């Protein structure tokens, strides 16, 4: 219930029990860095290739509905940046995903969309990893990012299939 | 569970090896500048990126 | 003067035609939707921008 | 401290000012756009005259960039501000007086800024006509020439103080 700060021996610990920990903390960093471009870009192109979802009580219509979606991608893609920080899906699991495609079912929030503004977050986080990303390169000294790559998309993966 | 409270893990990763700090921004013992914060906040909704996206949908990006 | 504290007027535009409300924000007195806020606030440094376009700079954005 | 402005109170002010509702979308346009608007600009800074981040070149180094785009950021909301307001004062007592000495004393190349200042400028305008190639604003469409000259006149400002 208040902000851990992890920094000398203590992070330097962290980072050998993680797999790769130097890069790993540029794959996070990536992340949430551009977290607002990350969100915004995926939502945009679930509409735009769907853009029924913004048309008169579609499932983003009005800002209050749109609001709520950009605040949920954003609300998973940073489960998604503590599992790749951690290495493990636990607290993705049981405190976002745990009950969340039936509170989805209820609302209303249809699954086909999801999943696009999903696989686009997805995307995108694996062009900043890889130095794919075209605006914006990440600051680090070249190399093969490609494992770290693979892992985050299987958390995402792990989003995916619980919706 | 997922609790309905909009809170989610937001991490901060700090690089600072050029020497530069901020006043009261040393928080841990460290000798190599680095730094990870973790905290748990409450997801906001933001109208104006609402606003932004209902408009701009349509429009290609960052060669995506 | 220019007082060297980095404290500029940082301006909100609100429009709330669409009846959404927040709780704990009406801050002024009308019911027609709009506002505006001005409040002096520190302007900081960014760190991540600045490496950002340290690195980036030579990239055309936005078609520019 | 904070001003909140509406109701009766804003409908006033909406009517001492010229163009009020265009107004307050132009107004509107620069600061939910004062990132993107100052990093395009230093930015541009840059790739015309790389040489500012060559070793201890004006924006060399995190602390020095920064530096600037916090300035940049500065500048461009006590000009949103004259915006707000239609006249300059604040922007002339609180932000440009003693400003060319200061920068001088700390030599932050006039060349610089004066280029910093052209692309911010060019971004608003651009954003208010129209012509912005990645977004528009979600505003009613029409002829918003005026204000882009008064929002122009209040960056001229800027620039014949610092040249
Ligand atoms: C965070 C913004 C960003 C910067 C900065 C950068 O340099 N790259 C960035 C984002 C980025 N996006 C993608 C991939 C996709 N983006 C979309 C949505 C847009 N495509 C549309 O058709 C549309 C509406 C017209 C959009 C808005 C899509 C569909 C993708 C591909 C996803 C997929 O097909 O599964 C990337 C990945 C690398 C790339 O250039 O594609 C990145 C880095
Ligand atoms: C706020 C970001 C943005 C969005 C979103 C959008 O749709 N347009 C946006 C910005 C914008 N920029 C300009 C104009 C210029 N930008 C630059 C800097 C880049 N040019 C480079 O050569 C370079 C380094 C490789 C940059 C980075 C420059 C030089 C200009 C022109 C300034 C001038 O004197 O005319 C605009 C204005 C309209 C346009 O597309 O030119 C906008 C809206
Ligand atoms: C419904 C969920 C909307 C939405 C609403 C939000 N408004 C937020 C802040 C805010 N709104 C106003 C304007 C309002 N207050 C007034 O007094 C009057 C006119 C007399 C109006 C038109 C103000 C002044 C403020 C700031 C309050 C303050 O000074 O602290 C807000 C907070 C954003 C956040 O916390 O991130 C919200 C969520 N936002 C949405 O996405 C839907 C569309
Ligand atoms: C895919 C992730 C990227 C890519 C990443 C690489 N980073 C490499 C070395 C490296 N990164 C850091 C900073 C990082 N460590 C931390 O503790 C934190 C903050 C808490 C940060 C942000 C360091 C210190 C290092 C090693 C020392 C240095 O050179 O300064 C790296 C080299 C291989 C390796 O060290 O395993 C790579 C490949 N590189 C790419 O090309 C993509 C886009
Ligand atoms: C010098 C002006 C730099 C610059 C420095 C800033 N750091 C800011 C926040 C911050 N930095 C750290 C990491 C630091 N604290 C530690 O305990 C250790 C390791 C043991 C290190 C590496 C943390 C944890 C934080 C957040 C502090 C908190 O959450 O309370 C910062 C933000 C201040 C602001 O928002 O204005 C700055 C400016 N930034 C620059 O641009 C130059 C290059
Ligand atoms: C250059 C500025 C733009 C352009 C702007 C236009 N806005 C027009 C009418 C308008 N805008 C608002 C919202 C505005 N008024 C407020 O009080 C506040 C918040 C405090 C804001 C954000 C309103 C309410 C209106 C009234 C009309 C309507 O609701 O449709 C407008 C029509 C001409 C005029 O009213 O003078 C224009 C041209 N349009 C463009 O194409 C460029 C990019
Ligand atoms: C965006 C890609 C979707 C979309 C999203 C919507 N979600 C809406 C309401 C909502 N979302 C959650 C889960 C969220 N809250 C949490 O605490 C966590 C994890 C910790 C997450 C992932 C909840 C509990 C709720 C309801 C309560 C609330 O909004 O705070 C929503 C509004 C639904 C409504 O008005 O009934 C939307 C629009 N909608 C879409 O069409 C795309 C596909
Ligand atoms: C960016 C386009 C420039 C660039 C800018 C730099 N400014 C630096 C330090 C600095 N800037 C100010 C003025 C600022 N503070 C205020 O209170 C206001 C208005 C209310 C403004 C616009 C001051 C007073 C200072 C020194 C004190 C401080 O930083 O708080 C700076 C660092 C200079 C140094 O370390 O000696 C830079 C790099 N530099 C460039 O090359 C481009 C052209």
């Amino acid at each position: 219930g208040k902000a851990a700060y992890v920094g000398g021996a203590d992070l330097q610990a962290l980072k050998k029990f993680v797999s790769e920990g130097n890069k790993r903390m540029d794959s996070v960093n990536a992340i949430v860095s551009n977290a607002s471009c990350i969100v915004s870009d995926s939502v945009s192109g679930m509409v735009c290739e769907n853009p029924s979802l913004i048309a008169p009580n579609g499932g983003v219509y009005t800002n209050r509905k749109m609001a709520a979606c950009l605040r949920d991608a954003e609300i998973i893609l940073r489960y998604v940046s503590y599992s790749l920080l951690s290495g493990d899906s636990s607290v993705l699991e049981d405190r976002c995903l745990n009950g969340l495609k039936e509170t989805y079912a209820s609302l209303g929030v249809p699954a086909a969309g999801n999943a696009r503004t999903i696989s686009i977050m997805k995307a995108t986080v694996i062009g900043f990893i890889t130095n794919n990303s075209q605006q914006k390169k990440l600051s680090t000294p070249a190399g093969d990012c490609s494992a770290l790559a693979s892992e985050v998309g299987g958390y995402f993966d792990k989003v995916s299939s619980a919706l | 569970a997922m609790k309905k409270d909009s809170k989610a893990p937001c991490v901060e990763v700090f690089d600072e090896r050029d020497g530069c700090k901020a006043a009261g921004t040393q928080k841990a013992s460290g000798d190599d500048g680095f730094c990870v914060k973790v905290s748990m906040k409450a997801i906001g909704f933001n109208a104006a990126e609402a606003a932004s996206v209902t408009k701009n949908y349509g429009i290609k990006r960052f060669g995506a």
